């Protein structure tokens, strides 16, 4: 017996002889969780669900899925005893990003678990009060097309880190290498990816003193640029002047021309009553040919080379793919995750409904995505008829196009010049 | 510790979030330590008050039996003993 | 009382009652109680 | 050696849309109608903004950017109107560009839906196509958006911005009679909008002397300018830059002869 | 006594050409009748395949004798 | 071939085995 | 003393060229000393000022004074901004200004610093002294017999020709359209006059016993001759560096300095080509038809009945070991046997799956390093997954999950999955394949680290031998290694693989 | 020198050598207004 | 060391995977053992 | 600072011409237009004219470089014609068929409505 | 944040559409009847009107710095 504090325990169902203790009366209690006061204490309580650690898992014979494993069959094992809630409830917070892990290898989801560390996106809903240094806030974050019933328990589509952009796994002008990816630059203009990066720099003074000294142009009486002025490189926006025991200048520079438009100035008294400031300035950040990209699944890649609108292929309704990618790829960076992200993504935005990406779902599979995706006058595997957008040829082999949900990552160019 | 039950924010609406600059969709479950948000890792341990069997190869003990106990943070944090036995290379515990 | 091809809905609205009423943060809240009090 | 007789007809004629076919022309020129269609038809667009008060949960920039996408009417504005280096005027005038004013302020407890029927413009014949709304902002109570604007002459290679076209639709041989695209399971491609075959028939037969005919075009306009303005602009612009490029080359011709 | 390989080796080609190249941008005289180009590397590979290179190279055996080879005689594949 | 032969001879011409500089 | 920046790809770029951000190029400088035929341009230059980018930033005189930016004359060294030409070091390679802020470099050998130095001499001796799986594909499908261009796709290809000679060949074929082919624009594409033999890697081995040995049915063994690819399939093996391919032969017949050019037009011409082709990878490619698919699951079932046959024969436990070893290795040897055998005839039915129209299989005829087994499991069995060598540990007691029971030595446990990526991984199949791939990535963590650790020793060890001018190989101390290097004091980038054609044959 | 708060949003004036404290508010976290130069943001 | 570090407030993902991680007491932890099955993220 | 701006992509910068003629020395009867500030639109239509022209041996386009705003056209003729007035009859030709593509259109148009 | 003008892909007009898609969803019209009612054939519209986070009204709970 085990009433420590540090082990770890996970809570699953509970199984009579054949049949779990969770019946259709919890299920509808539970359908009406608000006004009901019924909630998931309530379910542990009644004897349904419990926790199990690692010390009772291998005295407990789990069962993977009740819909297949109590019923009868070539006899395996008739004596289970605990059953699991949901199998995808294995992977962690970033694993669950991922849309039909499964169909990925390891290496590629342990890749997009780090990856998903550094996604560029809204982070916050209160980024405007706060002011926490390299802050990274994107225009227009999206629901991912393709998602997973975990990512609404982590609040994902409530302030997403990405976009959802027509990709074409083609090899278009020799800009598409093994990881990089060339987009739309009149997409781009329209909004791919536009970030701001706010950076706060603090400074206190101490027996030092907030003063413009006699470029400090910009700089107000009371040493501190007021907030919205636009300031370059070579700028100081800060004017803190040290006594001398004239006077020598403790000033603080842009680290490097850091250019960017001050958005807030605050001043405070510290606990010994000195007082302190703290200036937050934004970036504009539109994605250059530098700035690293990266899909749900794949390697992170730099950006080969921005296309406007009609330089892009065009299919024949016109849709040019907002980033094309490598098809050579496949072996190295991205998996067929990938693109049966795109093909749910396609079916998901012709449907309407945003598409299911459970891990262990099996009524979801590559088929039923084609046969939907042929229901709506498109080809069953995603393969669609591309133009040249130079000379305006018809591509000899069809391209595989469809939207996938992308991600913008901190490594920038813009970050890195400074 | 934010959003414990001894923080201010313990058992607050999603308005009384939104209007004391707090975000609703906040975890907490971390400290604000000189204005800098720094969150504990749960770092990993032995179990105490059990005892393992190990064989080391190099070591002169064929198996060693490892038992790290205490009196559930009373006092002094590590206290082990070790029942090993001598390789025959007679069976000396 | 049995809930034959309704187990996905079933089991996702049992996590969902789950996550609501913890959390994702909850041990290290309940950690953080258990020390103070 | 010569030219062709290129023939048009419109299949539909509609204030959003224009579906046409252009037949007796070879690919290239249908290929640069197209990239004219979406690149070099000039219309007008907000590109100074300078934000004298913005209260709004959104940065100024953003604001900036938002109002510079915001299409504005310009049938016949962008002909009167001049280039800013092609004038020789102060940093701005009503000749070279057109004045916007916003002025919000949300003193109501209800959000207040900034949008483009909010933009004020010194000049009645250019508005925004409202005249739903564009939303542009919305504001709390207590925030106030005013701004000054300043929208100039330009087209899609400049920005995207200044794009007219919404969609363009460039197809040609609906059927592979030419045989462009090998279909590696032709009965599974669906059959396209101008298709001539039958059911049960899914490709055409194979045509060695055939090339591309009978391009079918559908503009789709952003509202900014007429479908119909658009083409028309498109083909005046390409013709003026190949009488350009005559010029230039005449020139070059008579000064290395 | 002269025993060596008649052919001239990448790096004594490497540090020759630099040679010649540093003394012709020092405005030294060149033997060699010159064209529009400017690019003093330019003017020292030609003069090269010239055969006119003002500068022998000394050959260091491992013992420490030298063995001096006039460029005009080291001919070259390349 | 001519590498193998120039790393076996290098640590074989002191006339014993010797170990990498390392 | 520069600025480090991220690589961004640029095929139009020369393989010895480096694509350099005109800020970048603007920030340092190369110092340059005044001649008396390049007076008028520095003159221009200095005029120009540190305003502009084409200018210079400072001038030291005769005396060594620096002036920063005004005669200039012999013997002053003025520094400006570097230009289009100029040598550069992270090997040295010719700078070309671009607009954007990102290096920019050809990916055909295989963030990072770079450096330009200052004094001539080390200028010229860089100079003289200093295709990766991408343009394979589209290489292998331009040499199809299959491949006919049009007259204007002949001329467009044509110009991205930097060797061209500017004569249009006569098409392959004249009436009833003049139609050329890939093999003829290849054919100009390969300098000087090269003739290679080298068989394909679909060219099967009964082809040249029986007849048609070298009329090709199957588009066989590649002939090239008077440097002009006269029939074949290009892949990697014919293409790609080894002993005797196109490339290699072209470099040892004349030069890398034209190697080079090979390289940059092969890549020209096969992009621009590929632009109006067209290559992709999509669903279609792994969905390979039914009858291959229940080949597969047949092969699978009958897999997993002889494990569990086994099994059950181990139980009864007759089956005398095999010698030198005990009954616990003898049967996971035999199980691992089993279930690798199955999956290697899996992954070749799949691979044979595919007739003409995958574009998997363009990939895998022409770069088969290290992507028959990435496409094995896509298509047909992800495979057994291993730990330290042998199959998924019983973590816990006799069991390896807990949805298994104890002591199950099964294929459905220990972690083998049946399942492809297509149709996706059960659970359990899930969390064996993720201890699988942790186990690889701490492989080659410590891999790279220990290979790291090996050149570096072995780089100290003889980084001081040197071949002597007396043909003889001696290190710092002077002591002879080798009277003759490589025992015939040749060097050994010039040989290549031959047959003594006496050794072998009878008296 | 118009200077605002942080909750009470009223204007307060601070000199040089001023402690932080806004009038009959209670409150001393506190904000500054935008300038009234001229800035241009390019639509792009 | 190795304690108690600055949250990562990058995005809404990375702070959730900052405040649920788990750190090995060492400076075989390499691999991925079966009992971590459902405890931890594999 | 160092990201390019967009209105030099199609304007002519001072003191470099629009258009350049060099003679290939290698071919004889060839010709080479450096057209600068000008993306595909009119290499292409001008390649296609030139083809249409039967007095042509090559005619063709290129782009050195996405990046950088010029065009290089190859033109090679016959004996006794010269690649200028090919390059003149070609553009010509374009410009009578816009002109009538335009007037076709219009006309078109005029039908469309109110009929 | 907010919903997007020119949808990125194409460039329709999107930024008009957002209030009455939310109109119609408050009704009895489902996803896909919505946005068919809306006009945008084309599934990158679609795309952009159903994926968009609307973090307006999140970024507006919170009171403004000037009264
Ligand atoms: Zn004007
Ligand atoms: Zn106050
Ligand atoms: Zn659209």
């Amino acid at each position: 017996i085990y009433t420590d504090a540090g082990r770890i325990c996970r809570p699953l169902l509970i199984v009579e002889k054949q049949k779990l203790l969770l019946k259709k009366r919890h299920i509808d209690q539970l359908k009406e969780r608000e006004y009901n006061n019924y909630s998931w204490q309530d379910l542990v309580a009644s004897g349904v669900v419990e926790y199990i650690d690692t010390l009772e898992e291998e005295t407990v014979m789990l069962a993977m899925t009740p819909d297949d494993l109590q019923e009868k069959e070539v006899a395996y094992c008739s004596t289970y005893t605990h059953c699991e809630i949901h199998p995808s409830m294995i992977l962690g917070v970033c694993a669950s990003i991922i849309p039909f892990p499964d169909h990925n290898q390891s290496p590629r989801n342990t890749y997009q678990s780090a990856m998903g560390k550094q996604a560029m996106g809204v982070y916050i809903t209160n980024f405007h009060v706060r002011m926490d240094t390299l802050a990274h806030v994107l225009y227009y974050p999206q629901k991912p097309l393709v998602t997973t019933r975990s990512m609404e328990y982590l609040r994902f589509r409530e302030l997403p880190a990405g976009i959802n952009s027509i990709v074409a796994i083609a090899s278009y002008t020799g800009y598409n290498q093994e990881d990089s990816v060339i987009m739309n630059r009149s997409a781009v203009d329209r909004g791919f990816f536009r970030s701001v990066f706010y950076r706060s720099y603090k400074e206190q003074e101490s027996k030092e003193v907030f003063e413009k000294p006699t470029i400090y142009d910009k700089l107000d009486d009371d040493g501190l640029i007021a907030p919205g002025v636009r300031v370059s490189g070579d700028d100081v926006i800060i004017g803190k002047t040290v006594t001398l025991p004239t006077k020598r200048d403790c000033s603080t520079f842009l680290r490097t021309s850091e250019t960017g438009i001050v958005d807030q100035v605050m001043v405070t008294l510290n606990q010994e009553g000195y007082k302190f400031c703290k200036i937050r300035v934004r970036s504009v950040r539109i994605p250059q040919i530098g700035d690293k990209f990266a899909s749900r699944h794949g390697q992170k890649g730099t950006c080969g080379i921005q296309y406007r609108q009609e330089d892009m292929p065009f299919t024949c309704e016109g849709i040019t793919p907002d980033i094309i990618i490598n098809p050579h790829a496949i072996p190295s960076r991205m998996t067929i995750g990938h693109l049966i992200e795109c093909l749910q993504g396609k079916v998901s935005a012709n449907k309407g409904e945003i598409g299911d990406a459970t891990p262990f779902n099996d009524a979801v599979n590559v088929q039923k995505i084609s046969n939907l995706l042929s229901d709506y006058g498109y080809h069953l595997r995603g393969n669609e008829v591309l133009y040249n957008g130079f000379t305006g040829r018809k591509i000899t082999s069809q391209i595989f196009i469809g939207p996938t949900y992308y991600q913008r990552l901190k490594h920038m160019v813009d970050d890195k010049i400074h | 510790m934010l959003r414990s039950t001894y923080c201010l924010l313990n058992g607050l609406t999603d308005r009384d979030l939104c209007e004391l600059n707090e975000c609703p969709l906040d975890p907490g479950g971390y400290f604000i330590i000189n204005g800098s948000e720094k969150v504990l890792i749960a770092q990993e341990k032995m179990a105490t008050n059990t005892v393992y069997v190990f064989a080391k190869k190099d070591s002169k003990y064929a198996y060693t039996g490892e038992c790290r106990s205490c009196l559930e943070n009373s006092s002094r944090p590590t206290s082990t003993i070790w029942v090993s036995m001598l390789a025959r290379g007679g069976q000396r515990i | 009382e049995i809930t034959p091809d309704l187990w996905q809905e079933a089991c996702w609205i049992v996590i969902s009652s789950y996550f609501d009423e913890k959390g994702l943060v909850r041990q290290q809240l309940d950690s953080f109680d258990e020390f103070i009090q | 050696p010569y030219a062709n007789q290129p023939t048009v007809r419109i299949t539909e004629l509609t204030d959003e849309n224009v579906k046409f076919i252009i037949e007796n022309t070879d690919l290239a020129v249908a290929n640069s109608i197209r990239r004219v269609f979406i690149a070099e038809v000039p219309i007008i667009a907000i590109d100074w903004v300078q934000i004298d008060a913005n209260s709004s949960v959104l940065h100024d920039e953003f604001i900036a950017h938002r109002l510079g996408l915001i299409p504005l009417t310009s049938d016949d504005i962008v002909d009167k109107l001049q280039y800013s280096r092609d004038c020789t005027c102060e940093e701005f005038c009503p000749e070279c560009s057109v004045e916007f004013t916003l002025d919000v302020r949300c003193n109501e407890d209800q959000t207040r839906h900034v949008t483009s029927r909010d933009l004020i413009s010194n000049s009645p014949r250019v508005i925004p196509v409202t005249s739903d709304d564009i939303l542009i902002v919305k504001l709390r109570k207590g925030q106030e958006l005013r701004l000054r604007a300043y929208a100039k002459k330009g087209f899609g290679k400049e920005h995207a911005k200044w794009n007219p076209t919404a969609g363009v639709a460039f197809e040609y041989d609906p059927d592979n009679a030419l045989r462009h695209t090998v279909y590696p399971k032709p009965e599974e491609w669906p059959k396209s909008e101008y298709s001539e075959l039958d059911e049960d028939e899914s490709q055409a037969p194979y045509d060695p002397n055939g090339k591309p005919e009978r391009f079918y075009y559908n503009v789709e306009s952003c509202g900014s300018l007429r479908p119909e303005t658009i083409v028309l602009s498109a083909l005046s612009g390409l013709k003026k830059k190949l009488s350009d490029l005559q010029t230039q080359l005449s020139h070059e011709i008579q000064s290395d002869v | 006594k002269r025993i060596t390989t008649p052919y001239m080796t990448k790096y004594e080609r490497a540090r020759v050409l630099g040679t010649r190249a540093l003394q012709i941008a020092m405005c030294a005289p060149v033997m060699v009748e010159l064209e529009g180009e400017t690019d003093p590397l330019l003017i020292a590979m030609k003069e090269l395949k010239a055969r006119k290179i003002p500068i022998i190279i000394r050959r260091y055996l491992p013992d420490g004798s030298y063995e001096d080879w006039g460029v005009d005689e080291l001919i070259i594949s390349d | 071939y001519r590498h193998l032969a120039l790393l076996c001879d290098t640590m074989t011409c002191r006339g014993h085995l010797m170990a990498i500089t390392r | 003393f520069s600025a480090r920046t991220v690589i961004t790809p640029d095929p139009n770029l020369s393989i010895d060229q480096v694509g350099v951000p005109r800020s970048i190029a603007a920030n340092m400088t190369f110092a340059e000393i005044v001649t008396p035929f390049n007076i008028d341009r520095l003159q221009e230059l200095v005029r120009r000022g540190n305003s502009q980018y084409p200018g210079a930033k400072y001038i030291i005189r005769d005396n060594g004074d620096r002036i920063d930016l005004l005669h200039l004359q012999t013997g002053y060294k003025v520094e400006r901004h570097m230009c289009d030409g100029d040598i550069v070091i992270f090997m040295g390679h010719r700078v070309r200004i671009l607009p954007w802020s990102t290096f920019r470099l050809n990916l055909s050998v295989t963030e990072m610093n770079l450096h330009l130095p200052q004094s001539l001499e080390t200028r010229a001796e860089i100079q003289e002294l200093a295709i990766v799986q991408d343009t394979l594909t589209a290489v292998r499908k331009f040499t199809k017999r299959d491949v006919f261009l049009e007259r204007g796709e002949v001329m467009n290809l044509l110009m991205f020709l930097s060797t061209w000679d500017g004569k249009v060949p006569q098409p392959a074929i004249l009436k009833p359209r003049p139609l050329w082919t890939g093999k003829q624009i290849f054919s100009l594409i390969i300098p000087g006059h090269i003739n290679c033999i080298r068989t394909h890697s679909t060219h099967p081995d009964d082809e040249d016993s029986g007849p048609y040995k070298h009329i090709s049915p199957g588009d066989t063994k590649v002939v090239v001759e008077n440097g002009e690819l006269i029939m074949g399939i290009l892949c990697k093996k014919s293409l790609g560096t080894s002993a005797g391919s196109l490339v290699h032969i072209s470099y040892l017949e004349m030069g890398h300095d034209i190697t080079r050019l090979f390289y940059s037009n092969i890549q020209t011409v096969i992009n621009n080509w590929l632009l109006i082709e067209g290559h992709t990878i999509g669903i279609g490619d792994s969905i390979a038809d039914s009858k291959t698919y229940q080949d597969i699951q047949n092969t699978i079932k009958k897999a997993k009945q002889d494990v569990i046959e086994v099994i059950e024969k181990a139980h009864n436990n007759e089956l005398e070991p095999t010698p030198g070893n005990t009954l616990r290795q003898t049967f996971e040897n035999q199980v691992n046997r089993i279930l690798n055998d199955a999956r290697d005839k899996t992954g070749s039915s799949a691979q044979k799956s595919l007739s003409e129209y995958n574009n998997f299989k363009s990939m895998v005829v022409s770069g088969a390093k290290g992507s028959k087994i990435n496409i094995s499991q896509v298509i047909a069995v992800v495979g057994q997954q291993n730990v330290e060598g042998k199959r998924i540990p019983f973590g816990f007691k006799h069991r390896t999950l807990p949805h298994f029971i104890k002591d199950d030595y099964g294929p459905e446990s220990r972690g083998f999955v049946e399942n492809s990526y297509l149709a996706g991984l059960t659970p359990t199949e899930f969390f064996f394949h993720a201890m699988g791939g942790r186990e690889g990535l701490i492989d080659t963590a410590v891999k790279t680290a220990e290979t790291g650790y090996i050149q570096r020793r072995l780089i100290k060890s003889m980084e001081s031998v040197m071949v002597k001018y007396d043909a003889t190989v001696r290190n710092s101390i002077n002591q002879v290694v080798q009277l003759r290097y490589g025992e015939d004091g040749l060097a050994g980038e010039s040989v290549e693989f031959q047959n003594l054609a006496t050794l072998k044959p009878s008296n | 020198m118009i200077y605002i708060c942080g909750e009470c949003h009223t204007e307060n004036e601070i000199k040089s050598r001023d402690p932080i404290r806004c009038r009959e508010c209670g409150y001393r976290i506190m904000y500054k207004k935008r300038t009234k130069r001229l800035v241009v943001f390019d639509a792009r | 060391a190795g304690v108690s570090q600055v949250l990562n407030r990058l995005t809404f993902a990375s702070t959730l995977s900052h405040l649920r991680r788990l750190n090995s007491p060492i400076g075989k932890p390499r691999q991925l053992h079966n009992t971590l099955w459902g405890m931890v993220c594999p | 600072m160092n990201a390019p701006p967009a209105f030099e992509s199609f304007l002519l910068f001072e003191g470099e011409k629009k258009i350049t003629i060099n003679k290939d020395t290698k071919v004889p009867n060839a010709c080479l237009f450096t057209i600068n500030k000008e993306d595909h639109t009119l290499g292409n239509i001008i390649k296609s004219q030139l083809l249409k022209d039967p007095q042509v041996l090559f005619a063709g386009y290129k782009v050195p470089h996405p990046l950088e705003h010029k065009i290089i056209i190859r033109v090679q003729t016959t004996p006794d014609y010269s690649p200028q007035e090919a390059f003149t009859n070609a553009i010509t030709d374009l410009i009578s068929e816009l002109s009538l593509l335009e007037e076709r259109f219009r006309v078109a148009i005029k039908d469309k409505q109110e009929g | 944040m907010i919903i997007p003008v020119r949808c990125f892909t194409c460039g329709k007009i999107v930024g008009n559409k957002w209030e009455a898609y939310l109109g119609l969803l408050q009704a009895e019209y489902t996803e896909g009847d919505a946005l068919d009612a809306l006009g945008l054939k084309r599934y990158c519209c679609r795309r952009m009107l159903l994926a968009h986070v609307d973090l307006i009204e999140k970024l507006l709970n919170y009171a403004p710095l000037e009264k």
